[PDB]
C-alpha cells in the first residue's frame, strides 16, 4: 500500500488522531525494498502483533486464574497459583518448542508464495492482503479446517463489513499490545501500572525468556 | 573576515589579535585555512566549554539515580567522579565525541548538506545530520527536535555572535573551576567547593599509565 | 490575534494599565511559528492558568473548610484538620492518576484541530479563539453534558455578552492566580501573605509541584 493509503487507513480507524507516524518507520526503505512493501511488511506487523497481543491477553486473564485443560498431564504437572508469566517457565521445554514450531509451519504456510497465489492473494510485500492467512487447500495431506474461520462462519461477508472489521483488529490489536504488556510491567515491576496495584501476582523471571534452560548453551531433551 | 567579526562582537575593541595568530600561516595552509580552522576551534572550545560549565554545575549537586551513576557522591569534584567512572565508560565517551567530530570533519556529507571544511570557506560550525548514517537515526545532534529549523537569517548570525562571545565567557569560567579544583585558592572568591588532587587532563591516569612516564 | 489587537484587549481589560508587557513576550516566535501564533499561545495559557486557578481557588476553601460530600467513602475516610495539599497527597494514587488522565484527554481534545475544524473552530496558534473547549460531538460513544456550559445556560447570550464575560474571565483569573498562589505560599513560607495569618492557613511541609 501505498503511504496515501496508509494516511487513508489511519483517518479510518480514527479520524481525530489521523497519520500518526513520528519516527517514520513508513519512510525508512526496510532492506531497500520500495515504500510500497515497506508498508505491506509494517502494516503485516502490526496486525502479527495485534493478534498475538489479543491472544495473549485473554490467555493471560486464564493463566492467572488456572482455568486449565481438565484431560491433560502437562497441566497438573504445572503447579497451581503459579503467576501466570510462571505457568510458561514450569511447562516441560518440548512443548514450548512444539507450540513456537507449530507456529512456525503456520507462518512458513502464510507466507508461500504459491499457496497464496493459488488461493488468489499474493504476498503482503507484494502488494497483497496484509493480515491474511491462506487456507490449507495446496497441503501435502488433507486437514479438516483452516486456520481463519476453519468453522463457515464470515464466508458470506460483505467487503463493507470486513473493512470495518479489519480497522477493528488493528485498533483492538493496538490496545491488546499495551494491555497485555501492563499485565507484563505490573507483574516483573510492582507499582508500573498504577491501575493493577495488588492485582497483578509479582513475578522474578523474564518473560523474553522462554526455555527455563538456556538452548544456546545447556537444553533439555525428551 | 575576522576584523568585521571583531568588531560585530565587540566594536569598541574592534580587533585584538596581539599573537598576530592569524597572521602566522598554520601548517602552510595558506593565511585564509588559519582563519578558518582559529574560527572552527574557537567555537569547538566554545561550545564545549558551555557545555561543560553546565554539565559541572550540575554535577557538583545531582547524580542519576540508577548505577553506576547512583554509586557516585555529588559532594566530590566532577573531576574526580570522572576518575573514578569505569575505564569502558571513558573510553566509550570518549568514542562518542570521536565519532561526532570524524562525522564533523567528513567532507562528503557536510557537502551533501551544501558546506564545505572549516578551512576551505566553510562556515565555522555548520555541524551535518545524520542522514548519510546506515540503519535508522531518529533524532540529529543540531535542532533534534526541528524546532528552529525554520529561523531567521539575521538572528542565524546573532546567535553566531552570541555563541562566540558566551563560549569565550565559557573558556574562562570552566578553568577557573578546574584552576581552582586543583589548586586551592586558584581563583579567588571560587574556593568554596571540591578540591581534587590529580591531573585533569589524565581521561585514563585511575586505569592505566603509559609507558616511559 | 495581532498586536494592535492585543494592545487594544489590554486596553479593554483595563483602561488604565494599558498593554504592560515588561517582558515583550508577545513580541517573539516561540518554536519558530508567527507572531499571531505566539499570541494565541500566550492568551490561550492565560486563560487556562486563570481558570484553573479559579477552580483552584473554591477548591482550597472548600478543602481548607473539610467540606466534604455525604456519598463518598474515601473522603469520608481521609483524616479531617488536613491541609488541601495533604489531603491531595493522601487521595489514593490511582484517584490522582484519574484525575490527571481525565485532564489530559480533555487536553488532548481541545487542541485536536480535526474537532475543532468539525466545530468550526480551529487551534489558538493557528487562528481562532483562545479558550474554546470544543463539544463531544465527534466520541466514539454519544456522551450527554459538554464540558462548557452542559446544560445550557448561555446557548441564547449575546456576542457583546459573551466579548464581556470573556475580558472578565481573564482578569479575574489574572486575580485567581494570585489568590491561590498566596494560600500555597502561606502554607509554605509564614508570613509570605499578611493577611491569611489570621485565619491560619494550614501548613504544608512539601513541594506541591512533585506528584
Ligand atoms: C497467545 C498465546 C498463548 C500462549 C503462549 C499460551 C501458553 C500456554 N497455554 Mg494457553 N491459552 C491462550 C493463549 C496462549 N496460551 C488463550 C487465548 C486461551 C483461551 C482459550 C488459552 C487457554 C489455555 C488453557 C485452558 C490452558 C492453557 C495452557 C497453556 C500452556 C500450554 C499450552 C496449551 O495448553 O495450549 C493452549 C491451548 C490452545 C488451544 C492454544 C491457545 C492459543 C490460541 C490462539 C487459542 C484460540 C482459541 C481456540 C478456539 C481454543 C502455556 C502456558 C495450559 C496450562 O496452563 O498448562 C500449564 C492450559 O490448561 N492455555
Ligand atoms: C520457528 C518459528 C517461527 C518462524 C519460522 C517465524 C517466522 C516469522 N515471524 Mg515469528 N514468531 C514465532 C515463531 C516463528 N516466527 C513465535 C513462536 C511467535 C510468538 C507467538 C512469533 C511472533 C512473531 C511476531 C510478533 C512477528 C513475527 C514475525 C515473523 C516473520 C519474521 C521473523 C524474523 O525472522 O525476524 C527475526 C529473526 C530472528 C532470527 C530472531 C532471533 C531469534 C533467536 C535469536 C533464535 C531462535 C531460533 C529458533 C527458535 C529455532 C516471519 C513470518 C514478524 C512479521 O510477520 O512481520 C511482518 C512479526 O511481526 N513472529
Ligand atoms: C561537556 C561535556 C560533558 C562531559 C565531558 C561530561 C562528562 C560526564 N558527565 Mg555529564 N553533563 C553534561 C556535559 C558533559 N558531561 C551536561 C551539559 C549536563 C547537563 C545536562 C550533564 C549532566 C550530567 C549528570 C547529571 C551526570 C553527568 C555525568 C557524567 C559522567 C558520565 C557521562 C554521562 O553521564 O554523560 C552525560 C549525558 C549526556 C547525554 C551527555 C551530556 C552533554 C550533552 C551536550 C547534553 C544534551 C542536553 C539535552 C537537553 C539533554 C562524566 C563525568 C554523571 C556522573 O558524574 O556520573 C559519574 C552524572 O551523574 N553529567
Ligand atoms: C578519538 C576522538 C577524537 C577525535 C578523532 C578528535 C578529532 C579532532 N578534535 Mg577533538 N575532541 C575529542 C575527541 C576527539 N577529537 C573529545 C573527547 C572532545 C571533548 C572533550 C574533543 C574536543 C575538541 C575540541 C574542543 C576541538 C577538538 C579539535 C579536534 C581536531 C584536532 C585535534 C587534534 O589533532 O588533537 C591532537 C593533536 C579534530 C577534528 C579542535 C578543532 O577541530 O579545531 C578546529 C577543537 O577545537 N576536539
Ligand atoms: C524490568 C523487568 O523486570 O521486566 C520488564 C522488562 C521486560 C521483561 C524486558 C519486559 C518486556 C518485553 C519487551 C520490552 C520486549 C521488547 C521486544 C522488542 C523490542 C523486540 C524486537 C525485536 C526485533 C527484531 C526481531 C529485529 C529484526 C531485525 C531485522 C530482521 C532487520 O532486518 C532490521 C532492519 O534494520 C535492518 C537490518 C535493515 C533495514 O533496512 C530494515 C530493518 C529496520 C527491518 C517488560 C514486560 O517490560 C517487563
Ligand atoms: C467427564 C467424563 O468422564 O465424561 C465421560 C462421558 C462419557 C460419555 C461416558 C464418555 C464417552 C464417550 C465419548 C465422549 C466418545 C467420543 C467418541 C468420538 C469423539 C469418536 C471419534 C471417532 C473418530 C474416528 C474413528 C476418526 C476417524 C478418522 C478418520 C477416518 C480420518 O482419517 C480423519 C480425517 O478425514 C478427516 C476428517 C479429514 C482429513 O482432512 C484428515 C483425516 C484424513 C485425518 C467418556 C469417555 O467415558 C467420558
Ligand atoms: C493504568 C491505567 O491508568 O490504565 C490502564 C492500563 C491497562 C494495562 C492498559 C489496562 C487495561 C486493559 C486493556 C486496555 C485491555 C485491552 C485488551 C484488548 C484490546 C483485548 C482484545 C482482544 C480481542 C480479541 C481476542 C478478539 C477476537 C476476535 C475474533 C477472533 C473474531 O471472531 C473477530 C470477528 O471478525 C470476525 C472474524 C467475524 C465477525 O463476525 C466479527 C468478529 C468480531 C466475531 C487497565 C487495567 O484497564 C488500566
Ligand atoms: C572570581 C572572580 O572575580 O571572577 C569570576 C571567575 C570565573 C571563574 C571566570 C567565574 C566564572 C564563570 C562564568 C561567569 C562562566 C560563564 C559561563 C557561560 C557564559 C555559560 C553559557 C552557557 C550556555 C549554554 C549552555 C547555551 C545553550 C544554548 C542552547 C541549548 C540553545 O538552545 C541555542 C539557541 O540558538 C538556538 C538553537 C535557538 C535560538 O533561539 C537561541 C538559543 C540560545 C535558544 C566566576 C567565579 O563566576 C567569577
Ligand atoms: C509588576 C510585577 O511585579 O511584575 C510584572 C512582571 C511580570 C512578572 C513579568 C509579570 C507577569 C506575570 C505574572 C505575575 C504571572 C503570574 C502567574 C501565576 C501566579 C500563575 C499561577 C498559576 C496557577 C495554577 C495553574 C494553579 C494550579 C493549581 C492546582 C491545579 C492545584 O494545586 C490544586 C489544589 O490546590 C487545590 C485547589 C486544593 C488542594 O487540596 C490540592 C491542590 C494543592 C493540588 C507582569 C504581569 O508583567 C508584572
Ligand atoms: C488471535 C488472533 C486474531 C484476533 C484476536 C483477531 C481479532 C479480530 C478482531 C478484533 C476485535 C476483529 C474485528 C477481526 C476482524 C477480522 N479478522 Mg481477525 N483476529 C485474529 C486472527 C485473524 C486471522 C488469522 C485472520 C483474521 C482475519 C480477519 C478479517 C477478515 C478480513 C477479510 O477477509 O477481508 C476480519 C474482518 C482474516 C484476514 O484476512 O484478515 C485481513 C485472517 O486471515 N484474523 N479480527
Ligand atoms: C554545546 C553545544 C552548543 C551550544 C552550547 C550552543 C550555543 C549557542 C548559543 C548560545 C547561547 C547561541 C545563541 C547559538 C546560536 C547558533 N548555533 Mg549553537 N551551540 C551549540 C552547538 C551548535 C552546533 C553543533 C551548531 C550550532 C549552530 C548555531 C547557529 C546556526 C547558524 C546558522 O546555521 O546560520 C546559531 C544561530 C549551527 C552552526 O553552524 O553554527 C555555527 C550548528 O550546526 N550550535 N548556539
Ligand atoms: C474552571 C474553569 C472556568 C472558570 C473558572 C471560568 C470563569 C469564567 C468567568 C469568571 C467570572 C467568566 C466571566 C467567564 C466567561 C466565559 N467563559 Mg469561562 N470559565 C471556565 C471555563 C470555561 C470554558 C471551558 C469555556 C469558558 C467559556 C466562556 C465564555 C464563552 C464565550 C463565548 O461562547 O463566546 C464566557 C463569556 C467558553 C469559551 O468560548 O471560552 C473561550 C468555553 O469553552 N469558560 N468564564
Amino acid at each position: 500500500e501505498t503511504k496515501a493509503d496508509l494516511e487513508a487507513l489511519a483517518k479510518d480507524l480514527n479520524p481525530a488522531v489521523g497519520f500518526w507516524d513520528p519516527l517514520a518507520l513508513s519512510d525508512y526503505s526496510f532492506w531497500g525494498t520500495s515504500q510500497e512493501a515497506t508498508i505491506g511488511f509494517l502494516r503485516e506487523a502490526e496486525i502479527k502483533h495485534g493478534r498475538i497481543a489479543m491472544a495473549g491477553f485473554v490467555g493471560y486473564i486464564v493463566h492467572s486464574n488456572d482455568i486449565r485443560w481438565t484431560f491433560d498431564k502437562v497441566a497438573a504437572s504445572v503447579p497451581t497459583g503459579l503467576p501466570a508469566p510462571a505457568v510458561w517457565d514450569a511447562i516441560p521445554d518440548i512443548a514450548k518448542w512444539q507450540i513456537i514450531l507449530f507456529v512456525g509451519v503456520m507462518e512458513s504456510w502464510r507466507e508461500n508464495k504459491v499457496v497464496l497465489e493459488a488461493e488468489g492473494q499474493k504476498h503482503y510485500m507484494s502488494g497483497g492482503k496484509p493480515g491474511y492467512f491462506p487456507s490449507f487447500d495446496l497441503l501435502p495431506h488433507p486437514v479438516p479446517f483452516p486456520l481463519f474461520d476453519p468453522f463457515g462462519i464470515s464466508k458470506r461477508a460483505t467487503e463493507e463489513k470486513k473493512a470495518k472489521g479489519r480497522l477493528a483488529e488493528i485498533n483492538n490489536g493496538r490496545l491488546a499490545m499495551i494491555g497485555l504488556f501492563g499485565f507484563l510491567s505490573e507483574a516483573t515491576v510492582p507499582g508500573s501500572v498504577p491501575f493493577l496495584k495488588g492485582v497483578v501476582p509479582a513475578y522474578t523471571g523474564e518473560v523474553m525468556a522462554p526455555f527455563t534452560q538456556n538452548i544456546f548453551t545447556a537444553p533439555t531433551a525428551l | 573576515a575576522l576584523p568585521e567579526l571583531s568588531k560585530k562582537l565587540n566594536p569598541v575593541l574592534g580587533y585584538w589579535d596581539p599573537l598576530n595568530l592569524a597572521e602566522l600561516n598554520f601548517w602552510g595552509a595558506g593565511d585564509d585555512a588559519t582563519v578558518g580552522f582559529l574560527r572552527h576551534a574557537e567555537i569547538k572550545h566554545g561550545r564545549v566549554a558551555m557545555a561543560a560549565f553546565v554539565g559541572y554545575c550540575v554535577q557538583s549537586n545531582v547524580h542519576f539515580p540508577w548505577a553506576p551513576f547512583n554509586s557516585i557522591p555529588t559532594n566530590i569534584a566532577p573531576a574526580e567522579q570522572w576518575a573514578q567512572l569505569p575505564e569502558a565508560a571513558k573510553w566509550q565517551i570518549i568514542l562518542f565525541v570521536g565519532f561526532l567530530e570524524v562525522y564533523s570533519e567528513h567532507s562528503f556529507i557536510l557537502e551533501k548538506y551544501g558546506q564545505k571544511h572549516y578551512m576551505k570557506g566553510g562556515k565555522p560550525g555548520f555541524f551535518p545530520d545524520f542522514d548519510t548514517m546506515v540503519h535508522p537515526v531518529p533524532l540529529n545532534l543540531w535542532d533534534p527536535l526541528k524546532a528552529y529549523k525554520g529561523a531567521s537569517a539575521e538572528r542565524k548570525a546573532d546567535g553566531l555572535l552570541k555563541e562566540v562571545n558566551n563560549g569565550r565567557l565559557a573558556m574562562i569560567g570552566i578553568m577557573g573551576f578546574c584552576a581552582e579544583a586543583r589548586v586551592p585558592g586558584a581563583v579567588p572568591a571560587l574556593s568554596n567547593i571540591a578540591h581534587y588532587a590529580g591531573d585533569p587532563m589524565a581521561p585514563f591516569a585511575a586505569n592505566f599509565h603509559l609507558p616511559g612516564f | 490575534m495581532d498586536k494592535s489587537g492585543l494592545e487594544g484587549f489590554a486596553k479593554e481589560l483595563n483602561p488604565v494599565v494599558g498593554y504592560w508587557d515588561p517582558l515583550n513576550l508577545s513580541n517573539g516566535e516561540f518554536w519558530g511559528d508567527s507572531n499571531s501564533a505566539t499570541i494565541g499561545f500566550l492568551r490561550e495559557s492565560e486563560i487556562k492558568h486563570g481558570r484553573v486557578a479559579m477552580a483552584g481557588f473554591v477548591g482550597y476553601i472548600v478543602h481548607a473548610n473539610d467540606i466534604r460530600f455525604p456519598w463518598d467513602k474515601v473522603a469520608m475516610a481521609a483524616p479531617k484538620g488536613l491541609s488541601p495539599q495533604e489531603l491531595w497527597d493522601v487521595t489514593p494514587e490511582a484517584a490522582k492518576w484519574q484525575i490527571i488522565l481525565t485532564i489530559a484527554f480533555l487536553e488532548f481534545w481541545r487542541e485536536n484541530s480535526y474537532i475543532l475544524s468539525k466545530e468550526g473552530e480551529q487551534h489558538y496558534m493557528r487562528g481562532g479563539k483562545p479558550g474554546y473547549f470544543p463539544t463531544f460531538s465527534e466520541l466514539p460513544h454519544p456522551v450527554p453534558f459538554n464540558l462548557f456550559d452542559p446544560f445550557g445556560f448561555s446557548k441564547n447570550a449575546s456576542p457583546e455578552k459573551k466579548a464581556k464575560g470573556l475580558l472578565a474571565e481573564v482578569n479575574n483569573g489574572r486575580l485567581a492566580m494570585i489568590g491561590l498562589m498566596g494560600f500555597l505560599s502561606e502554607a509554605k513560607v509564614p508570613g509570605s501573605v499578611p493577611a491569611l495569618a489570621n485565619v491560619g492557613i494550614r501548613p504544608y511541609a512539601g513541594e506541591v509541584m512533585a506528584p
